[PDB]
């Protein structure tokens, strides 16, 4: 096993292997006194490294090369009327989960209250979270209360224009495909959130400049059923082929529909064979959602290890939001959504910006109010979704400093580079709020 | 060879590892590979859950300039469930109750206050002394340099004393340590230099490793040089990157005791705790800021260790470490 104090600190090394990384640190130093001032820039610019804790690996390829839970709080220094705010929003929480409903309409009624004199994003988090419990507490004895729905597309985009969450999901997903995708001669894509597709110009524009010629691209959606009872995957697929005709590259399309991904089958997506042609999966805040169903995750899992892809891209939210106390789930989802709140104040104002309040409040409710099958919002972190995935058979794929690279220059042009920052762990990427992570990106292969 | 017979096999490997990676980044033009670096960087994340007996959070002091801390406290006696954020900025309890206000190391370049290997030194720190640790992620060069770490050191200390939560039941006034390592010890100095005429009162210092130099070459500079893990020609890089542009070695920041500085007799100035490493290279630069203090008349302990290199209190494998957090908690809590 590995040795304590190092573990600690941050590195895993073996306690048998400690004299063979002493010996390699010394074999490393004395053939970089040699080099002149040439080799290290070739090494601190060219080459890529991988998995920075491991030691050992990350020194043998240096050599090679060279000679060929745990729930984060963040306090705003802002706030001066908040703590009876707060103290209303648990007890109203509380007296709901002890049958206190009559308490628990006058203390939202207190919150409504107090929220009008306040300002900034507390207001904003106050409300929504207000609203979302007077909808919890229609619920009772009366089988005539309806919900919402997620309009993913009018919104999204906007929330895409606001917000930097899916343009660094959808770089860091098209930097790990393309690495896989090297030396392959056909290639296909299966999109689990195909959405509006945005994502796919820029990777196909991005493979068609590569050294050896654009390699044919077969592209496969699947989407829930439209809201207004219409083609839109059809319309996607034109102009995603219209804009494969300035490529020099063959361009295919198919459409699926399904409400959930767990009725999926390999069968129904006509697969060639894998010697032929590659096949990556890619999944954006679509994962999640498949949690409330008994069994869904696991028969999606499954169907995907039947598929053999070469990469799997999965984009997820980093809190825990699937505790059984209701709570406890209050509390995690309060301080998470305020803190996501607090990142779009420096933001100036605009109708995108309402427009991703809107859909962030949407998700509040459903979060809240609804339970079973119909709460979709089921958050959970890295070490949760890396346990649900190394018991069917996927091993990490550490990503490249490279991507680090072009993830912190694409997220310097936003707030003139403040805020946000990139971390790195256990081969995967995370975008934060200072210290607080956010949204984490991770690629996983077959074992 | 030598240097495998001083320290025990794991700290060896740990700052060896360290030398090399800050050996790839650093580029003779003078800039620095920053994404790189902190690719490289190990952090954490704040845990308000209390796991052996310290739970820790973060502050966001000033928005204009991202300045950040974290806070440590020991978990309290009687909260059966984990703390939430209400109790967070609850008042302490006891009649002294010590507030140290550290600053992290790194010659102005590397680490920073959520890095892995500080957040370990801060939780020993609570853990022994049995008190209140704030870390300040000041701003770094040579993307900002002189004065920006000096600056975010005063913000920080003025945001600790002016908290009420973390007052005393016995005098309604804050006890404040001011702490730090090789650069911490340069930033606590000065932040006590300019805190004596500003009217805040500051019980003590604890320099670890205080990181000076001048212009003249000392002996151990010339024995020393680049045989215990630090040479000479990164000591002038370091130098050069965090100085202002056209000013040598003898700026009053990288020598007190310089003819360019305010002399320290008849000043107000707090007591010191001075700890010297025998086998680090600048050894005779904080001996001669020791000796300068002491006839200066100000009060001064010094704690030479004859057998230490850089980097002897992030394990607690060795034998100095025990020794020097026993000083530094009757050190306190005296
Ligand atoms: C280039 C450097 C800088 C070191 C010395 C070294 O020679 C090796 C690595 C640095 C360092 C790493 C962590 C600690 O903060 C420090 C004081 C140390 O012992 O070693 C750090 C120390 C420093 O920042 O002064």
């Amino acid at each position: 096993m590995d040795d304590e104090l190092l573990a600690v600190l941050g590195y895993k090394v073996r306690s048998s292997e400690m004299a063979e990384v002493a010996l390699k640190l010394e074999q490393l130093e004395t053939m970089m006194s040699n080099v002149q001032e040439d080799g290290l820039s070739h090494l601190a610019t060219d080459t890529v490294h991988y998995n920075p804790s491991e030691l050992y690996s990350w020194l043998d390829n240096m050599l090679s090369e060279l000679n060929p839970s745990t729930r984060s709080v963040i306090l705003v220094d802002s706030q001066e009327n908040g703590v009876r705010l707060v103290h209303a929003l648990m007890a109203c929480a509380e007296a709901i989960q002890q049958n206190n409903l009559t308490l628990a309409e006058a203390l939202v009624k207190q919150i409504g209250c107090l929220a009008v004199s306040q300002a900034g994003a507390m207001r904003k988090v106050a409300t929504y979270f207000a609203e979302a419990l007077a909808r919890r507490i229609y619920r009772l004895s009366p089988p005539q209360n309806q919900i919402d729905h997620c309009l993913s597309d009018t919104l999204q985009m906007h929330f895409y224009e606001t917000c930097p969450y899916l343009k660094f999901a959808h770089f860091t997903a098209n930097q790990a495909i393309l690495e896989a995708f090297e030396g392959k001669k056909r290639v296909h894509v299966i999109d689990f959130s195909m959405n509006q597709g945005l994502q796919w110009p820029a990777l196909m524009q991005a493979l068609a400049l590569r050294e050896g010629g654009p390699p044919t691209f077969r592209l496969t959606g699947i989407g829930p059923p439209a809201p207004d009872n219409s083609d839109h995957l059809h319309e996607v697929g034109c102009k995603l082929a219209q804009l494969a005709e300035a490529i020099h590259v063959e361009f295919e399309y198919r459409g699926f529909v399904a409400n959930s991904l767990a009725d999926l089958d390999a069968s129904m997506l006509e697969l060639r064979p894998s010697d032929t042609e590659a096949v990556a999966v890619n999944s954006v805040f679509e994962l999640h959602k498949l949690l409330g169903r008994p069994g869904g995750i696991e028969k999606v899992l499954g169907v995907v290890k039947q598929i053999k892809p070469v990469i799997f891209t999965v984009v997820e939210q980093e809190s825990n939001h699937n505790g059984p106390v209701f709570l406890d789930r209050f509390t995690e989802s309060l301080h998470y959504y305020s803190t996501l709140f607090d990142s779009l104040e420096g933001v100036p104002n605009s109708q995108d910006k309402v427009m991703s309040e809107v859909y962030l409040g949407k998700q509040i409710c459903n979060l809240v109010a609804c339970e079973g099958p119909d709460r979709v919002e089921r958050h959970e972190t890295l070490s949760q979704w890396g346990n649900r995935f190394g018991s069917s058979g996927l091993a990490p794929a550490h990503l490249g400093s490279n991507a680090f690279k072009q993830a912190s220059m694409l997220l310097s042009v936003f707030n003139s580079g403040q805020g946000y920052r990139v971390e790195e762990s256990n081969g995967c990427l995370m975008l934060g709020w200072h210290t607080r992570p956010l949204i984490t990106t991770s690629a996983w292969k077959l074992s | 060879i030598e240097s495998r017979t001083v320290v025990p096999l794991n700290t060896w490997v740990l700052i060896s590892n360290f030398k090399v990676a800050y050996n790839i980044l650093r580029r003779p033009d003078g800039t620095f590979n920053r994404h790189l670096a902190e690719y490289l960087d190990r952090k954490v994340t704040a845990n308000a859950n209390p796991v052996d007996g310290v739970f820790s959070f973060d502050v966001l002091i000033d928005r204009r300039i991202n300045l950040l801390s974290r806070v440590y406290r020991p978990a309290y006696a009687d909260q059966e469930q984990p703390p939430s954020i209400l109790d967070l900025e609850k008042p302490v309890d006891g009649d002294i109750v010590p507030v140290i206000l550290f600053f992290h190391g790194g010659s102005f370049a590397h680490s920073s206050a959520n890095s892995a290997i500080y957040d370990t030194l801060c939780r020993r720190l609570v853990g022994l002394c049995k008190c209140v640790v704030v870390s300040v992620n000041y701003r770094r060069a040579p993307e900002n340099p002189y004065p920006c770490a000096y600056d975010d050191g005063w913000i920080a200390l003025n945001w600790v004393n002016s908290r009420s939560w973390l007052k005393s039941k016995k005098d309604s006034k804050v006890h404040i340590f001011l702490a730090g390592d090789s650069s911490g010890g340069n930033i606590a100095h000065n932040v006590a230099l300019r805190a004596g005429e500003s009217g805040i009162d500051v019980l003590g210092n604890i320099l670890l490793n205080p990181m000076f130099g001048g212009n003249e070459r000392t002996e151990s500079e010339k024995s020393l040089d680049g045989k215990y893990f630090v040479t000479v020609r990164d000591r002038d890089w370091y130098w050069k990157a965090f100085l202002p542009e056209g000013e040598d070695r003898e700026h009053p920041a990288c020598n007190p005791f310089s003819p360019r500085g305010k002399s320290l007799e008849g000043v107000s100035f707090p007591k010191s705790l001075v700890v010297v490493a025998g086998l680090d290279l600048i050894r005779d630069w904080q001996l001669a800021y020791a000796e300068g203090l002491k006839k200066a008349g100000q009060e001064v302990k010094l704690m030479h260790l004859e057998k230490a290199t850089v980097g002897f209190y992030l394990l607690p494998n060795n034998n100095h470490f025990h020794n020097v957090m026993d000083e530094i908690s009757a050190f306190v809590n005296a």
